[PDB]
């Protein structure tokens, strides 16, 4: 198989600026006819991938002039001029001079906006979650970026790792955001056998780790 | 090519098979032939290519990493094209898209025909239908509180969940599900909300579970 | 070119 190698994995731009996709095969793209075979793609959010460039550097009708491509037999470049909101998205490569077909890994792009602090809440489980057996702590955090965030659990004060894990929400459409829960799943013994719990949040919109804790009962 | 359909079980268990059908809405007319492939996208994933057929032939290609699990056919007379997998791993997972590709060649101009399916997401698991626990988050922050609701122990996907019956909007954030490795799913919806209000304001999560048949309305107070 | 028709 021919291999397909994308870089970035994660482009943000902030809006009116560049943006720059790298794609590489392992293998001449140029067939026989002297066309060389790669196509480009843009899967938009919650949408199937779609054709934006062809033949290295064709554009779709209805592409915008701001999109261009270019390459050799084996490196390929998609740039972007001015990034805009309508752009964001997973981009992949595709090379279809031989099979089976081989995608690159996709870029994905997303808009780059002012630095914003999460805000921090935490749940502590409800009587009816302990006479389950199984208790679940949830930490909240609301509309932050960059993406990029440290959540630390605390039991009883002592760093508690394993058996937390963490679910993020894509982008906001309407202030470009990113939230993120965390929770921490113990069997209900041994969540009434500690009396203090905390998760505590790192982020480039802190000046230092902000944390929020309960005793329970 | 202006239109393309795909339909098929949503839920299948390893042992069994995995089929997919995609119906072709075609267009203008014109002389030559398509190439209709399979493409799958695991979540969170990349693309990749299972396989694929022209239509003048009946001849498929198939990617070798898919093990000659994939057996793809067609049928013209009946506008559609077929996908069926065995046997079936967890790591087979994904959105099922169907495409149709040509060059075109009947303007003044070189162009393409370049046509997806919505996808159909498809998952593998031997887990059985499970309606969701579903718990209330209370606030445990002096301006503003947050609320919401955890929806555990579900199968399969997908969940809805709603405000208010949808009359909260503003400010809920709905989470993607975990697979947790009991096999089953849990995840929380949240909502914001100026703290004066939870005095006078009533907060309910309703959540649908429609693979399970299950509703559940848990108020949501402090 | 493999895995694309034509159309004319």
């Amino acid at each position: 198989d021919i291999v397909m190698t994308q870089t970035p994995l994660s482009l943000p731009v902030t809006p009116g600026e560049p943006a720059s996709i790298s794609c590489r095969s392992s293998q001449s793209l140029l067939d026989s006819d002297g066309n060389t075979c790669l196509d480009w793609f843009l899967q938009k959010p919650g949408q199937s991938p779609q054709l934006l460039i062809y033949d290295v550097s064709n554009r779709v009708s209805g592409v915008p002039d701001r999109f261009s491509g270019s390459g050799s037999d084996t490196d390929f470049t998609l740039k972007i001029s001015r990034v805009e909101a309508e752009d964001v998205g997973v981009y992949y490569c595709m090379q279809f001079v031989e099979f089976p077909l081989t995608f690159g890994g996709g870029t994905k792009v997303e808009i780059r906006r002012t630095v914003a602090a999460p805000s921090v809440f935490i749940f502590p489980p409800s009587e009816d979650q302990v006479k389950s057996g199984t208790v679940s702590v949830v930490c909240l955090l609301n509309n932050f970026y960059p993406r990029e965030a440290s959540v630390k659990w605390k039991v009883d004060g002592a760093l508690k790792t394993g058996n937390s894990q963490e679910s993020v929400t894509e982008q906001d459409s309407k202030d470009n955001t990113y939230s993120l829960s965390s929770t921490l799943t113990l069997s209900s013994t041994e969540y009434q056998s500690h009396k203090v719990y905390a998760c505590e949040v790192t982020h480039q919109g802190l000046s230092s780790p902000v944390t929020k804790s309960f005793n329970r009962g | 090519q202006v239109q393309l359909v795909e339909s098929g079980p949503g839920v299948v268990k390893p042992s069994e098979t995995l089929s997919l059908t995609c119906v072709v809405s075609g267009g203008t007319p014109g002389r030559g032939f398509l190439y209709w492939s399979w493409v799958r996208q695991p979540p969170g994933k990349g693309l990749e290519w299972i396989g694929g057929t022209a239509t003048n032939t009946d001849i498929t290609d198939y990617n070798p990493s898919l093990k000659s699990r994939a057996a793809i056919s067609k049928d013209t007379s009946r506008n559609q094209f077929l996908l069926n997998l065995k046997p079936l791993t967890a790591g087979d997972t994904a959105v099922y898209y169907c495409t149709s590709r040509a060059k075109d060649y009947r303007g003044p101009s070189y162009s393409r025909i370049d046509v997806w399916g919505p996808g159909v997401l498809v998952t593998v698991s031997s887990a059985s239908t499970k309606g969701p626990s579903v718990f209330p988050l209370a606030p445990s922050s002096e301006s503003t509180a947050a609320l919401g609701c955890l929806v555990k122990d579900y199968f399969p996907e997908p969940v809805t969940v709603s405000w208010n019956s949808g009359s909260l909007t503003s400010g809920v954030h709905t989470f993607p599900a975990v697979l947790q490795s009991s096999g089953l799913y849990s995840l929380s919806s949240v909502v914001t909300v100026p703290s004066s209000s939870l005095g006078t304001q009533t907060y309910v999560c309703n959540v649908n579970h429609k693979p399970s048949n299950t509703k559940v309305d848990k108020r949501v107070e402090i | 070119a493999v895995g694309i028709g034509a159309v004319f």
